[PDB]
Protein backbone atom coordinates (compact mmCIF):
# COMPACT_ATOMS: atom_id res chain seq x y z
CA UNK A 1 0.00 0.00 0.00
CA UNK A 2 0.84 3.48 -0.48
CA UNK A 3 0.71 5.38 2.91
CA UNK A 4 0.20 8.91 2.65
CA UNK A 5 1.84 11.83 5.29
CA UNK A 6 0.63 15.39 5.49
CA UNK A 7 2.55 18.31 6.93
CA UNK A 8 2.12 20.43 8.55
CA UNK A 9 -1.40 18.95 11.21
CA UNK A 10 -2.16 21.89 12.48
CA UNK A 11 -2.03 25.08 10.90
CA UNK A 12 -2.81 29.00 11.77
CA UNK A 13 -2.32 31.81 9.67
CA UNK A 14 -3.98 35.35 9.49
CA UNK A 15 -6.84 35.95 7.02
CA UNK A 16 -5.48 37.47 3.43
CA UNK A 17 -2.10 35.00 4.03
CA UNK A 18 -0.28 32.81 1.94
CA UNK A 19 -0.92 28.51 3.30
CA UNK A 20 1.07 25.82 2.60
CA UNK A 21 0.15 22.64 2.53
CA UNK A 22 2.19 19.38 2.39
CA UNK A 23 1.68 15.71 1.19
CA UNK A 24 3.98 13.23 1.06
CA UNK A 25 3.41 9.91 -0.79
CA UNK A 26 5.73 6.82 0.15
CA UNK A 27 5.72 5.60 -3.47
CA UNK A 28 6.03 7.78 -6.80
CA UNK A 29 2.68 8.17 -7.27
CA UNK A 30 3.04 10.04 -10.29
CA UNK A 31 0.63 12.50 -11.11
CA UNK A 32 -2.50 11.00 -9.39
CA UNK A 33 -3.13 13.09 -6.37
CA UNK A 34 -5.94 14.66 -4.60
CA UNK A 35 -7.10 17.24 -2.49
CA UNK A 36 -10.35 17.54 -0.49
CA UNK A 37 -11.91 20.43 1.10
CA UNK A 38 -13.97 18.92 4.44
CA UNK A 39 -15.43 21.40 6.63
CA UNK A 40 -16.98 20.63 10.19
CA UNK A 41 -19.93 18.28 10.37
CA UNK A 42 -19.98 17.94 6.23
CA UNK A 43 -18.47 15.33 3.72
CA UNK A 44 -15.42 15.53 2.46
CA UNK A 45 -15.50 17.79 -1.01
CA UNK A 46 -13.29 17.70 -4.17
CA UNK A 47 -10.80 20.86 -4.34
CA UNK A 48 -8.18 19.28 -7.15
CA UNK A 49 -7.27 16.40 -8.96
CA UNK A 50 -4.08 14.81 -10.29
CA UNK A 51 -2.01 17.14 -8.42
CA UNK A 52 -3.28 20.47 -10.47
CA UNK A 53 -6.48 20.50 -11.81
CA UNK A 54 -8.97 22.49 -9.70
CA UNK A 55 -12.71 20.69 -9.89
CA UNK A 56 -15.20 23.13 -11.34
CA UNK A 57 -16.65 25.94 -8.81
CA UNK A 58 -13.95 26.63 -7.20
CA UNK A 59 -11.92 29.57 -6.39
CA UNK A 60 -8.83 30.43 -7.72
CA UNK A 61 -6.81 31.02 -4.79
CA UNK A 62 -6.19 27.48 -4.18
CA UNK A 63 -3.65 25.48 -6.57
CA UNK A 64 -1.13 21.99 -6.67
CA UNK A 65 1.97 21.32 -7.72
CA UNK A 66 4.72 19.11 -6.38
CA UNK A 67 5.41 15.97 -8.40
CA UNK A 68 5.73 12.04 -7.63
CA UNK A 69 6.51 12.01 -3.61
CA UNK A 70 6.04 15.49 -2.81
CA UNK A 71 2.89 17.57 -3.37
CA UNK A 72 1.40 20.96 -2.10
CA UNK A 73 -1.49 22.56 -1.73
CA UNK A 74 -1.26 26.46 -1.68
CA UNK A 75 -3.62 28.98 -0.81
CA UNK A 76 -2.45 32.42 -1.90
CA UNK A 77 -4.79 34.37 0.06
CA UNK A 78 -6.74 32.19 3.50
CA UNK A 79 -10.46 33.22 3.43
CA UNK A 80 -12.67 32.79 6.33
CA UNK A 81 -14.25 30.04 4.72
CA UNK A 82 -11.75 28.28 3.61
CA UNK A 83 -11.36 27.71 7.79
CA UNK A 84 -11.50 23.70 7.66
CA UNK A 85 -9.28 19.97 7.08
CA UNK A 86 -7.95 19.35 4.03
CA UNK A 87 -7.14 15.85 2.59
CA UNK A 88 -4.46 14.41 0.68
CA UNK A 89 -5.49 11.18 -2.25
CA UNK A 90 -3.10 8.94 -3.84
CA UNK A 91 -5.04 6.76 -6.68
CA UNK A 92 -2.23 5.65 -9.13
CA UNK A 93 -3.13 1.92 -7.13
CA UNK A 94 -5.45 0.20 -5.16
CA UNK A 95 -6.11 0.17 -2.34
CA UNK A 96 -6.73 4.26 -2.65
CA UNK A 97 -5.28 5.95 0.29
CA UNK A 98 -5.73 9.43 1.80
CA UNK A 99 -3.45 11.46 3.77
CA UNK A 100 -3.55 12.37 7.67
CA UNK A 101 -4.42 15.05 7.18
CA UNK A 102 -4.67 19.28 8.10
CA UNK A 103 -6.22 21.54 10.19
CA UNK A 104 -6.30 25.09 9.60
CA UNK A 105 -7.40 27.43 12.35
CA UNK A 106 -8.19 31.47 11.46
CA UNK A 107 -6.20 33.70 13.72
CA UNK A 108 -6.93 36.49 15.83
CA UNK A 109 -6.68 38.89 18.70
CA UNK A 110 -6.55 37.57 22.07
CA UNK A 111 -9.89 37.30 24.27
CA UNK A 112 -10.73 36.49 27.62
CA UNK A 113 -13.25 34.29 28.32
CA UNK A 114 -16.58 35.02 29.33
CA UNK A 115 -16.68 32.43 32.87
CA UNK A 116 -20.34 30.96 33.57
CA UNK A 117 -21.32 29.08 36.88
CA UNK A 118 -24.58 26.98 37.26
CA UNK A 119 -25.52 24.59 40.41
CA UNK A 120 -27.61 21.96 39.91
CA UNK A 121 -31.50 22.16 38.55
CA UNK A 122 -33.97 20.99 41.32
CA UNK A 123 -34.75 18.57 39.17
CA UNK A 124 -31.82 16.85 38.56
CA UNK A 125 -31.81 16.80 42.02
CA UNK A 126 -34.80 15.32 42.97
CA UNK A 127 -33.45 12.20 40.95
CA UNK A 128 -30.46 12.56 43.40
CA UNK A 129 -28.04 13.61 40.73
CA UNK A 130 -25.91 16.62 40.61
CA UNK A 131 -24.49 18.24 37.87
CA UNK A 132 -22.42 21.15 38.26
CA UNK A 133 -21.75 22.99 34.97
CA UNK A 134 -19.25 25.90 33.94
CA UNK A 135 -19.60 27.45 30.87
CA UNK A 136 -16.27 29.05 29.50
CA UNK A 137 -17.07 30.97 26.72
CA UNK A 138 -15.64 32.76 23.55
CA UNK A 139 -11.75 32.63 23.96
CA UNK A 140 -9.00 33.05 22.42
CA UNK A 141 -5.97 30.90 22.07
CA UNK A 142 -7.37 28.12 22.06
CA UNK A 143 -5.23 26.76 25.28
CA UNK A 144 -6.87 27.17 28.54
CA UNK A 145 -7.30 25.07 31.87
CA UNK A 146 -10.33 24.97 34.18
CA UNK A 147 -10.20 23.73 37.26
CA UNK A 148 -13.40 22.65 40.09
CA UNK A 149 -12.82 23.05 43.62
CA UNK A 150 -15.60 22.18 46.52
CA UNK A 151 -14.69 24.56 49.41
CA UNK A 152 -11.51 25.90 48.44
CA UNK A 153 -10.09 21.92 47.64
CA UNK A 154 -9.14 21.26 43.67
CA UNK A 155 -11.32 18.55 42.64
CA UNK A 156 -11.93 15.33 39.97
CA UNK A 157 -14.58 13.72 38.60
CA UNK A 158 -14.76 15.89 36.06
CA UNK A 159 -15.67 16.12 32.20
CA UNK A 160 -14.22 18.75 29.72
CA UNK A 161 -15.47 19.67 26.42
CA UNK A 162 -14.35 22.26 23.44
CA UNK A 163 -15.65 23.57 20.43
CA UNK A 164 -14.29 23.88 17.22
CA UNK A 165 -13.15 27.72 16.38
CA UNK A 166 -16.26 29.73 15.68
CA UNK A 167 -17.20 30.37 11.81
CA UNK A 168 -18.48 34.00 13.43
CA UNK A 169 -15.62 35.61 15.48
CA UNK A 170 -12.86 32.87 15.39
CA UNK A 171 -13.50 32.22 19.69
CA UNK A 172 -13.12 28.87 21.33
CA UNK A 173 -15.74 27.46 24.10
CA UNK A 174 -15.41 25.30 26.81
CA UNK A 175 -17.68 23.38 28.71
CA UNK A 176 -16.98 22.09 31.95
CA UNK A 177 -18.99 19.08 34.13
CA UNK A 178 -18.68 18.36 38.21
CA UNK A 179 -21.05 15.47 38.61
CA UNK A 180 -21.86 14.74 42.36
CA UNK A 181 -24.01 11.97 43.97
CA UNK A 182 -27.11 14.70 45.91
CA UNK A 183 -25.75 13.44 49.45
CA UNK A 184 -22.41 14.82 48.72
CA UNK A 185 -23.58 17.78 46.84
CA UNK A 186 -25.22 18.58 50.14
CA UNK A 187 -22.04 18.33 52.64
CA UNK A 188 -20.50 20.45 51.20
CA UNK A 189 -20.83 24.51 50.37
CA UNK A 190 -18.36 26.38 48.11
CA UNK A 191 -18.37 25.19 44.33
CA UNK A 192 -16.09 26.97 42.19
CA UNK A 193 -15.07 27.37 38.47
CA UNK A 194 -11.50 28.66 38.54
CA UNK A 195 -9.96 29.14 34.60
CA UNK A 196 -6.66 30.03 33.14
CA UNK A 197 -6.40 31.61 30.47
CA UNK A 198 -2.25 31.31 29.91
CA UNK A 199 -2.84 34.87 28.47
CA UNK A 200 -5.72 37.56 28.99
CA UNK A 201 -4.97 37.87 32.67
CA UNK A 202 -3.09 37.02 35.68
CA UNK A 203 -5.38 36.88 38.45
CA UNK A 204 -7.01 34.05 36.86
CA UNK A 205 -10.95 33.28 36.86
CA UNK A 206 -12.93 32.37 39.87
CA UNK A 207 -16.82 32.02 39.59
CA UNK A 208 -18.42 30.45 42.45
CA UNK A 209 -21.84 30.13 44.78
CA UNK A 210 -22.87 29.27 47.79
CA UNK A 211 -25.32 26.53 48.06
CA UNK A 212 -26.84 27.50 51.07
CA UNK A 213 -26.51 31.03 48.78
CA UNK A 214 -25.24 34.43 49.79
CA UNK B 1 -24.21 14.35 -9.89
CA UNK B 2 -27.12 16.73 -8.27
CA UNK B 3 -27.61 14.37 -5.00
CA UNK B 4 -26.21 11.16 -3.82
CA UNK B 5 -28.50 9.86 -0.60
CA UNK B 6 -27.12 6.97 2.10
CA UNK B 7 -29.93 5.22 4.78
CA UNK B 8 -29.38 2.77 6.98
CA UNK B 9 -29.38 1.48 10.56
CA UNK B 10 -27.26 2.76 12.85
CA UNK B 11 -26.85 1.00 16.22
CA UNK B 12 -25.91 -2.98 15.78
CA UNK B 13 -24.25 -5.07 18.30
CA UNK B 14 -20.85 -6.98 17.79
CA UNK B 15 -20.77 -9.63 15.44
CA UNK B 16 -24.14 -8.68 13.77
CA UNK B 17 -24.38 -7.69 10.62
CA UNK B 18 -25.70 -4.47 8.38
CA UNK B 19 -26.34 -2.93 4.97
CA UNK B 20 -26.50 0.86 4.01
CA UNK B 21 -27.86 1.51 1.40
CA UNK B 22 -27.21 4.60 -0.89
CA UNK B 23 -29.53 6.53 -3.67
CA UNK B 24 -29.08 8.27 -6.46
CA UNK B 25 -30.52 11.50 -8.20
CA UNK B 26 -29.87 13.81 -10.79
CA UNK B 27 -27.22 11.24 -13.32
CA UNK B 28 -27.00 8.10 -14.73
CA UNK B 29 -26.60 5.74 -12.29
CA UNK B 30 -25.59 3.22 -14.18
CA UNK B 31 -22.68 4.51 -16.56
CA UNK B 32 -20.48 5.37 -12.91
CA UNK B 33 -18.43 3.31 -10.81
CA UNK B 34 -19.57 4.10 -7.18
CA UNK B 35 -17.56 3.86 -4.02
CA UNK B 36 -17.86 3.46 -0.23
CA UNK B 37 -15.35 5.22 1.86
CA UNK B 38 -15.68 5.12 5.44
CA UNK B 39 -14.50 7.81 8.28
CA UNK B 40 -13.73 7.30 11.73
CA UNK B 41 -14.31 10.40 13.69
CA UNK B 42 -11.50 11.97 14.48
CA UNK B 43 -9.37 10.69 11.61
CA UNK B 44 -9.34 9.91 7.92
CA UNK B 45 -11.40 8.84 5.54
CA UNK B 46 -10.58 5.17 4.26
CA UNK B 47 -12.09 3.92 1.14
CA UNK B 48 -13.46 0.94 1.05
CA UNK B 49 -13.74 -0.57 -2.16
CA UNK B 50 -16.11 0.00 -5.61
CA UNK B 51 -18.73 -1.77 -7.94
CA UNK B 52 -17.58 -1.18 -11.86
CA UNK B 53 -19.50 0.78 -14.77
CA UNK B 54 -22.09 -1.58 -16.53
CA UNK B 55 -19.81 -1.07 -19.09
CA UNK B 56 -17.30 -3.03 -17.21
CA UNK B 57 -19.64 -5.74 -16.20
CA UNK B 58 -20.42 -4.13 -12.65
CA UNK B 59 -17.52 -6.04 -10.98
CA UNK B 60 -16.16 -4.83 -6.86
CA UNK B 61 -12.59 -4.30 -5.73
CA UNK B 62 -12.51 -4.31 -1.91
CA UNK B 63 -9.63 -2.81 0.22
CA UNK B 64 -7.93 -5.93 1.94
CA UNK B 65 -8.25 -3.61 5.07
CA UNK B 66 -11.97 -5.41 4.88
CA UNK B 67 -12.09 -7.71 2.05
CA UNK B 68 -13.74 -10.48 3.19
CA UNK B 69 -16.23 -9.16 5.33
CA UNK B 70 -17.60 -6.14 3.12
CA UNK B 71 -19.80 -7.07 -0.01
CA UNK B 72 -20.87 -4.17 -2.63
CA UNK B 73 -24.21 -4.44 -5.04
CA UNK B 74 -26.11 -2.49 -7.24
CA UNK B 75 -29.88 -2.74 -8.12
CA UNK B 76 -29.17 -0.56 -11.58
CA UNK B 77 -33.35 -0.92 -11.81
CA UNK B 78 -33.58 2.03 -9.12
CA UNK B 79 -30.68 3.58 -8.67
CA UNK B 80 -29.75 1.77 -5.76
CA UNK B 81 -25.81 0.99 -4.06
CA UNK B 82 -25.36 -1.12 -1.41
CA UNK B 83 -23.06 -1.82 1.20
CA UNK B 84 -23.57 -5.57 3.31
CA UNK B 85 -21.73 -5.17 6.15
CA UNK B 86 -20.88 -8.74 7.99
CA UNK B 87 -18.99 -9.75 11.61
CA UNK B 88 -19.18 -5.89 12.79
CA UNK B 89 -16.50 -5.33 15.11
CA UNK B 90 -15.54 -2.64 17.33
CA UNK B 91 -14.13 -0.70 15.27
CA UNK B 92 -15.90 -0.61 12.05
CA UNK B 93 -17.87 2.39 13.86
CA UNK B 94 -17.53 5.21 11.36
CA UNK B 95 -19.48 7.50 9.36
CA UNK B 96 -20.09 6.33 6.18
CA UNK B 97 -20.37 7.80 2.49
CA UNK B 98 -21.32 6.48 -1.10
CA UNK B 99 -19.68 8.70 -3.51
CA UNK B 100 -19.66 8.73 -7.25
CA UNK B 101 -16.11 8.19 -8.71
CA UNK B 102 -16.87 10.15 -12.30
CA UNK B 103 -14.81 10.77 -15.11
CA UNK B 104 -12.03 13.28 -15.41
CA UNK B 105 -13.26 14.95 -12.24
CA UNK B 106 -12.30 12.27 -9.99
CA UNK B 107 -12.58 9.83 -8.44
CA UNK B 108 -15.02 11.23 -5.85
CA UNK B 109 -16.42 13.84 -7.54
CA UNK B 110 -19.62 13.80 -5.81
CA UNK B 111 -20.01 12.32 -2.22
CA UNK B 112 -23.50 11.86 0.42
CA UNK B 113 -24.17 12.86 3.30
CA UNK B 114 -22.96 10.14 5.50
CA UNK B 115 -24.60 7.94 8.19
CA UNK B 116 -23.02 6.57 11.37
CA UNK B 117 -22.62 2.90 12.22
CA UNK B 118 -22.27 2.55 16.19
CA UNK B 119 -21.00 -0.78 16.82
CA UNK B 120 -21.50 -1.88 20.49
CA UNK B 121 -24.01 -4.09 22.59
CA UNK B 122 -25.04 -1.11 25.00
CA UNK B 123 -28.88 -0.27 24.30
CA UNK B 124 -30.44 2.78 23.04
CA UNK B 125 -31.35 5.01 26.16
CA UNK B 126 -33.26 8.69 25.88
CA UNK B 127 -31.43 11.16 27.45
CA UNK B 128 -33.00 13.41 30.45
CA UNK B 129 -32.96 16.97 29.98
CA UNK B 130 -32.08 20.18 32.68
CA UNK B 131 -32.26 23.40 32.52
CA UNK B 132 -29.50 25.72 33.22
CA UNK B 133 -30.35 29.01 34.96
CA UNK B 134 -27.97 31.54 36.97
CA UNK B 135 -28.50 30.24 40.26
CA UNK B 136 -27.94 31.02 44.50
CA UNK B 137 -27.02 35.04 44.62
CA UNK B 138 -25.38 35.21 41.47
CA UNK B 139 -24.94 38.69 39.89
CA UNK B 140 -24.98 38.61 36.25
CA UNK B 141 -25.06 40.86 33.39
CA UNK B 142 -27.76 42.11 31.21
CA UNK B 143 -27.19 39.55 28.92
CA UNK B 144 -27.26 35.77 30.66
CA UNK B 145 -25.80 33.09 29.23
CA UNK B 146 -28.27 29.93 29.99
CA UNK B 147 -27.77 26.12 29.13
CA UNK B 148 -29.09 22.83 28.69
CA UNK B 149 -27.55 19.70 30.55
CA UNK B 150 -28.66 16.95 27.92
CA UNK B 151 -27.82 13.63 30.40
CA UNK B 152 -27.08 9.75 29.71
CA UNK B 153 -28.06 9.24 26.49
CA UNK B 154 -27.04 6.71 23.85
CA UNK B 155 -26.59 6.35 20.88
CA UNK B 156 -25.36 9.69 19.30
CA UNK B 157 -26.41 12.01 18.21
CA UNK B 158 -29.04 14.55 19.84
CA UNK B 159 -30.30 17.74 18.46
CA UNK B 160 -30.52 20.70 20.49
CA UNK B 161 -32.21 24.66 19.00
CA UNK B 162 -33.40 27.44 20.64
CA UNK B 163 -36.94 29.01 21.03
CA UNK B 164 -37.32 26.48 18.14
CA UNK B 165 -34.55 28.03 15.75
CA UNK B 166 -35.83 31.78 16.33
CA UNK B 167 -33.21 32.57 19.01
CA UNK B 168 -30.09 31.20 17.54
CA UNK B 169 -28.02 33.99 18.54
CA UNK B 170 -25.32 33.16 20.47
CA UNK B 171 -25.33 29.12 20.57
CA UNK B 172 -22.82 26.67 21.73
CA UNK B 173 -23.28 23.04 21.86
CA UNK B 174 -20.48 21.41 23.16
CA UNK B 175 -19.69 17.96 21.58
CA UNK B 176 -20.66 15.10 23.55
CA UNK B 177 -18.39 13.33 25.97
CA UNK B 178 -18.24 9.16 27.38
CA UNK B 179 -19.22 8.79 30.71
CA UNK B 180 -19.80 5.59 31.59
CA UNK B 181 -20.78 4.04 28.85
CA UNK B 182 -23.21 7.08 28.05
CA UNK B 183 -22.97 10.27 26.03
CA UNK B 184 -23.21 13.62 27.81
CA UNK B 185 -23.81 17.10 26.30
CA UNK B 186 -23.81 20.66 26.91
CA UNK B 187 -25.62 23.89 25.04
CA UNK B 188 -25.31 27.01 26.05
CA UNK B 189 -27.56 30.09 24.60
CA UNK B 190 -27.56 34.07 25.57
CA UNK B 191 -30.51 36.27 26.57
CA UNK B 192 -30.81 40.11 26.63
CA UNK B 193 -34.27 40.39 28.04
CA UNK B 194 -33.20 37.06 30.27
CA UNK B 195 -36.40 36.68 32.34
CA UNK B 196 -39.57 38.18 30.80
CA UNK B 197 -38.63 36.35 27.02
CA UNK B 198 -39.07 32.66 27.67
CA UNK B 199 -35.82 30.80 26.63
CA UNK B 200 -36.61 27.03 26.00
CA UNK B 201 -33.83 24.25 24.43
CA UNK B 202 -35.54 21.55 22.16
CA UNK B 203 -33.54 18.71 22.07
CA UNK B 204 -34.57 15.57 20.19
CA UNK B 205 -32.85 12.27 20.04
CA UNK B 206 -33.89 10.09 16.99
CA UNK B 207 -32.57 7.01 18.07
CA UNK B 208 -35.29 6.65 20.34
CA UNK B 209 -37.89 9.27 18.79
CA UNK B 210 -37.22 11.67 22.16
CA UNK B 211 -38.26 15.35 21.89
CA UNK B 212 -38.41 17.36 24.45
CA UNK B 213 -39.10 21.08 25.16
CA UNK B 214 -37.47 22.45 28.66
CA UNK B 215 -38.38 25.58 29.46
CA UNK B 216 -35.57 27.64 31.74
Amino acid sequence: DIKMTQSPSFLSASVGDRVTLNCKASQNIDKYLNWYQQKLGESPKLLIYNTNNLQTGIPSRFSGSGSGTDFTLTISSLQPEDVATYFCLQHISRPRTFGTGTKLELKRANAAPTVSIFPPSTEQLATGGASVVCLMNKFYPRDISVKWKIDGTERNGVLNSVTDQDSADSTYSMSSTLSLTKADYQSHNLYTCQVVHKTSSSPVVAKNFNRNEC
Amino acid sequence: EVKLLESGGGLVQPGGSMRLSCAGSGFTFTDFYMNWIRQPAGKAPEWLGFIRDKAKGYTTEYNPSVKGRFTISRDNTQNMLYLQMNTLRAEDTATYYCAREGHTAAPFDYWGQGVMVTVSSAQTTAPSVYPLAPGCGDTTSSTVTLGCLVKGYFPEPVTVTWNSGALSSDVHTFPAVLQSGLYTLTSSVTSSTWPSQTVTCNVAHPASSTKVDKKV
